[PDB]
């Protein structure tokens, strides 16, 4: 029915910009990020006291927005459940809400059900909030990435880290050695070790120096070598962060390609096999399905050189190869 | 021949799937649909607009040549079908079990029928390992 | 005529040194640049009390300097519109104007004789040569990379931007409990936030610094992570760039295969129709034409291997399997 | 053979395109521009520096030999124009269409005469599709 | 006998979890760590003396634990060798032991049965568990990369070096001239020295800044280009080190191919010297084998692109342009 | 004469450590880095007052030891010139000398003389050992490596240096405003360009904060911005170095090509034009020659992938194509 | 042929290398260890579940058709042998020397006998230089 | 045939070029000098290393088999005397010129004599243009 299809439509649509965002989508997202964001900004002006009766009141009608627009957001989130067999019907729903993130969710709307209501509790719920905020990245991907790399990558940060660690350690016995009577700062082996963490990571807050020539000698000296090695970890996982995501580009590049195949695999089997309502049918099937499905494959087949191109390189000159062969005794 | 001078008969007025040369997008869909293809309106202007002679749906049938005077044994099919098999055909050499045939078909993309894809492990290879020859399989389409 | 010729020569060589320089063309905008910047600095200098007659004499001077060069700019800028069809004739002079940075060369012009006839005006007018200063990049090219760059590596970036600020949120929250209330620094979580963001950026003024020894072990722990992310994004943005210029350069290669090509179509197509005026004609046309376009041709081909060469390749390959197939058909 | 004498009549004194054996670069150009191709002193100059034998304009004409007896078959040739198909051949498959054709020859490099652009459209190949093979041009230029 | 391959088993899977370990194996060397890293904390507590003799107490507990599993560390690891014809029978413990890693586990072993018998000696043989820390990584592997990366590398990093130092040289002199006579932080030149690397480093401790007006120019326009260059190595590194990562992993693949390649050959030739118990022999030999070893030999081809799958495919184009030119020469 | 060839063979040597070192040749060059480096040192040590005496003394042992050094450096140098017709004989040996670095050697010998003669001439001769330093690197490496890397790079360090510039112009500008009343280290625009320049670089002296909330705010926003642009250049040049070297050790790797293609090419065609004294002679050759040099330069022509292995796989396969039309049409 | 068919015989009971159709993998390694030949249980395991009929050890013995009709000279086999010796074959061109055959027999991989290894430098190719073509050794497998 | 034979009766003794089969690398050095090669010590031992049978200097002459009998028309010598010519075949397509033959025979390397440079660029190709073709070159060495 027309009801029924701007029904699927809407359903689809919105649960396309609820669960999988892309291009605009995006809007709604960053929305909702705004209102938690001001969320916290509004809390931390209600820590200063000198004003925070205005705060407290545009916090109330905050909170009246955030209760409104979750609950809104969850109903139409598991409404917005209609788009395949997976989630429908009422027991199709439970297991939608059984989803972790639709749990915390939940949480966080009887969290702010109860800020509204109403100190330890309502600094949990408030907490609450906060844990909305750290849900902003659902599917994970800021945390698998950031794992996926430093994994990839572990024996270039473990040496840059046992490095940087054993010259910390040294540095700052050495350090506090030579400092240990003249400069106050130097009290104990731990101010030490505070100084050369400040020192290495190029911090330098500058509340503990060195004093003695020896000691700025050492302290200049051992800055070199560490100073180098704690800022690796960077380098290392800009590059690793490109060199992933790129990997990952072209993998998900590569599915795009999934589909098509399909489409030409069936067309081609179903049409050969069928060969005047039938012939215009086939008639029909052939010409359509044909120019639209070999096209479109042919679009997602080019690019990427990579290891693509050179395997249907490699693919091509094996049968090529294989026929000059069998030309050759064909002939002789 | 017979059949395709009937069935040119026909396309006089169904360039567009229809019976009278016109666009006839909504008509051919509608068609279709009776006929159990449901096709989508997008999908058929998108394929109306690409192979045409009057650009419009109401083209002069150019498609009396294509169709049926195209044999599809065209070089760019075989290749099409190979690489379709290869992103299939992990490690390739004939990968293909009649298992990934049915899976793919009945799982994915458009789900052909279980007897008809069971017809398709027969006929396309009656052997049903995991080494068919694609070669077989590009003539199947193409000649054999 | 003579006059005529130098005067298209001369048309075109100004445009080319106002509107795309290149070469030692650079040196022009090097001294406008040198000019604008030297404003600055006369302003600021014109602030400092303590000498000030001196700075507004010389400002003086400088602004007559900047009035004259810049009106003879837009002067020798319009006039030098001869180069096309496109801008030729009093209305085509006018849609020049209408460009928009020949715009705000006027609204600097008219600042400069503004600011000479004569305090927000004032303020503003000088504001205005600003404005030239930041319209140095006409063509967007800092921008658009820059925009280019961040679209691009979005992912990367959103990871580090979002680690980091939650790391900013909860190292700051962490720190300001431990240190509440024994260091006075940490007054009020505001405060926290802004030692955090001086921390992790290592900037590190040393204003706001951990006392107590569970603050210091907390900063230090949440410094290596924090310090590795927010260095992150420079890392990302280098490798960026220098991808984006590499494709940029390539890109901008091909175009200069376009030229010869057409060279080679046209120069065969019409001396393959032709074939003793008519012969010496044809004679010459043949032999300087393709002496001339085929060398320019070949040398504008050959380098560049990423998928240029191997494009080439493939072609050559395909047409060879296609003989192969053809050939052995034919013998048998 | 005729045609050929005739011309090398002429080459004799114009092997820089004058009435006497020297550089006549100038005059050269001044000659075509009386022609109507109004050549450029700096390309006229390349050229003739380039393909030369005494490689100062008042060459012994080896270019008899060069420009009549070279049949411009030279697979070099074949390539290269194979080459300046692909820059326009997006994605190939004799890409070009007519439309193409026109637009580059009359928009871009040397702006040949639209009729001309249309009897280049015609004899290069009358199908006037965007499939043009571009073996048939190759062979167009050089034996069809 | 079942005891006897009970005692092989444990004695290669103890082997392997102390010498070479790899995934789950990596707990107890982190069980180790800890234990080391817990005894340098623990002295570090027993520096501050105003809790010392909790400590002290805490210590003592600690030093028993060390004492009994480096003992047991140092047995478990000497008697798990037998694994090999390398270090069996008394004669081949005591090769094991010459080892130097296992001196050093001797040396601090007795260092723990000093310390809980019982002030320079003390100090020294808390130093020698110290040295145990350090002695983490045993098979060179940190420091292996790190000096094979500077050195592949030596032309950048000396070209960072120099022009930085040079820098620093000249950067320092002439702050060190303009603020010889207002400033008091730069009363001599090695005061500038040490204000120069402390800012080009970009540490900034602040104890010693420009004040006149041409020093702050002066150390603006200096820091510009040092800190670009000082900062120049870690960059330099990070990027090495990837490259050197990748490398290692890349060789270390092929050999991973070598043993299917002998298993391939030694099966090959056996079988067929060979070609019913001989005849079911044979018929086994050949059918297990060859599945298995083409099998496994195929999975550890194919991939990595770089030069590999190039070399393949050159080895297989040169065979076929070879037998072009024959079978051309046979036709005619 | 054996006395000839001795010293033929210590010249040779000679020249080769002073003029292009390389393996243990640089244990020289350290010799004479570390001895200016010391006079340095001893300089510096002898403008510290409180203790002189001892820095004089031993800076004029150590000026001895430099005279020497420097005299017999030049005078091998020179002599070290018997290893090409190039400078050989009195003129060869003057043009030798009329090589700048010689020059300033020289001017070096003479400031050291003088020194040891014997405020401004003496801080003058000083200061031309300090040029002995800087003319270390003598065929410049290090400066045109720099430089070449800066231009290729160039079009990302401007965008960097420009929206840097911009950022740093208008951060100082905003933050000017908002602390112009209440701090007092913004007193002037330009302690706010001070304070700007300090920020983004990360240095942080400390010296000059925000202090309003407002002008934190701004601070932190800004510096985020900065923060990422001024540590760009760092990274591409660090990328652009390793690029650069990598192209410079690539090309300088096919000049090792060429000498052995002269040896195949000359010994080839020699004995083929020669083809039982003369037969023995031609013996010889062939055998020893052919067996050297095809052994050569095989070693020499395999590795690189990049261009070099898919230059020699197109000109094989080119060929292979056109025989294999050639081929086609003979057959029929 | 009669040893075919005498083997096929055993094979009946023996399809796991037994005397009953079942897995009996244990039963086939112990047999094998008594044959000298000393496998390993999940050696044995994997090759059975491999190449397989019922996938039980108890399969219907199709490998009476894969062992003796099998010649062994699939193209696959030829082109492994060749990575084979790639692996060992440094910059190629027949690298492999007799020398570096014994090594890598008697220390590396399976050790087999060095009197077998001298009947391989022996029967392989007898030359026994550094330049041993592989050609003759993938057709010693296959072919020769 | 009589001028191998002739050489073997004297390689019989200077296998390793001397009057008695030794290592003789010094006095084979001093040989060749008084001929007028004048080689190097580390020359002579490094190729005496190379191709020997004893391995000693004192070979039994298996270059009796090696220098006559092999024609030196093997395949690695034509694709290595390519290859060589690659290096100074910039742009490729015969680019050699005559110019650039002399140049580096009498500048580089082995400094050839002016009048053998000019033989060659007479009997190697007469025509001295900067296409000449690398095909003969390598017949010119292997069989032209
Ligand atoms: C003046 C000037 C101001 C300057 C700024 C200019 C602004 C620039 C904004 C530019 C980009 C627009 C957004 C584009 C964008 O989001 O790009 C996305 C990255 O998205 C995420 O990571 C997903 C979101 C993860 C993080 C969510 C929370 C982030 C909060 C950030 C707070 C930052 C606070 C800032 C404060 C700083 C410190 C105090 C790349 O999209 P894509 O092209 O890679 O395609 C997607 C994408 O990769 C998805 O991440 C991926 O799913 P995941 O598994 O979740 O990664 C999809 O795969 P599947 O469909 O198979 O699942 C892909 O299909
Ligand atoms: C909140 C969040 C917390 C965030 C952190 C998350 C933690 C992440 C941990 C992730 C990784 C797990 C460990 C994986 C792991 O160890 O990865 C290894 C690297 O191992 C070493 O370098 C060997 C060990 C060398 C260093 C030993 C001492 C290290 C002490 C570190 C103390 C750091 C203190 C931290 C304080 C910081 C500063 C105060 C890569 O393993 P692989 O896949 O490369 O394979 C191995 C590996 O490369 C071996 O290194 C190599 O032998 P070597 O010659 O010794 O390198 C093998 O070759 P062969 O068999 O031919 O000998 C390879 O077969
Ligand atoms: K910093
Ligand atoms: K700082
Ligand atoms: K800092
Ligand atoms: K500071």
């Amino acid at each position: 029915s027309a009801a029924h299809k701007r029904y699927r439509r809407l359903q689809n649509w919105v649960y396309n910009v609820l669960e999988r965002p892309r291009g605009w989508a995006f809007v709604y997202h960053v929305f909702i990020f705004l209102l938690v964001f001001s969320c916290l900004v509004l809390s931390v002006l209600s820590t200063i006291q000198e004003h925070q009766e205005l705060a407290n009141e545009c916090l109330l009608i905050l909170e009246f927005v955030m209760i409104v627009v979750f609950g809104l957001e969850y109903i139409v989130r598991v409404w917005s459940a209609g788009c395949c067999c997976r989630y429908r019907g009422w027991q199709g729903r439970f297991r939608f809400a059984r989803k972790p993130f639709c749990v915390i969710d939940f949480i966080v709307f009887v969290a702010s059900v109860a800020v509204i209501a109403a100190t330890s509790a309502l600094r949990s719920m408030r907490f609450l909030q906060i844990l909305r905020m750290v849900r902003m990245d659902r599917r994970g991907g800021t945390w698998k990435l950031l794992g996926s790399v430093v994994y990839a990558h572990s024996k270039e940060l473990i040496t840059a880290w046992y490095i940087g660690f054993l010259v910390l350690i040294f540095a700052s016995f050495l350090v506090y050695l030579a400092e240990k009577d003249a400069n106050s700062d130097f009290s104990s082996y731990a101010d030490s070790l505070w100084w050369g963490t400040i020192t290495l990571t190029t911090i330098g807050y500058g509340d503990k120096t060195p004093h003695t020539w020896l000691g700025r000698v050492l302290a200049a000296g051992f800055a070199l070598l560490g100073i180098s090695f704690f800022a690796l970890p960077a380098g290392i996982l800009g590059s690793g962060f490109a060199l992933k995501v790129q990997e990952q580009h072209r993998q998900k590049h590569f599915e795009k390609r999934r589909m098509p195949a399909a489409n030409l695999i069936q067309a081609a089997w179903r049409l050969y096999s069928t060969d005047p309502a039938v012939k215009t049918v086939i008639r029909s099937i052939r010409i359509l399905k044909f120019l639209v499905a070999k096209r479109k494959f042919k679009e997602t087949l080019r690019p990427y050189d990579v290891k693509d191109v050179i395997e249907q390189y490699s693919a091509g000159h094996l049968d090529m190869l294989g026929r000059i062969k069998s030309l050759q005794t064909r002939v002789d | 021949t017979e059949e395709q001078i009937a069935e040119f008969k026909e396309a006089f007025s169904l360039f567009d799937k229809d019976g009278d040369g016109t666009i006839t997008t909504k008509e051919l869909g509608t068609v279709m649909r009776s006929l159990g293809q449901n096709p989508t309106e997008a999908e058929l202007q998108d394929m109306i607009n690409e192979v045409d002679a009057d650009g419009n749906g109401t083209i002069d049938f150019p498609e009396f040549l294509t169709m049926m005077a195209r044999k599809m044994k065209d070089t760019d099919s075989e290749e099409e079908i190979r690489e379709a098999f290869r992103v299939f055909d992990k490690d390739g050499n004939g990968y293909i079990s009649a298992a990934e045939l049915r899976h793919v078909m009945t799982n994915l993309g458009e789900k052909l029928t279980d007897e008809e894809v069971d017809e398709m492990i027969r006929e396309a290879d009656i052997d049903g390992d995991g080494q068919v020859n694609y070669e077989e399989f590009v003539q199947m389409m193409t000649a054999k």
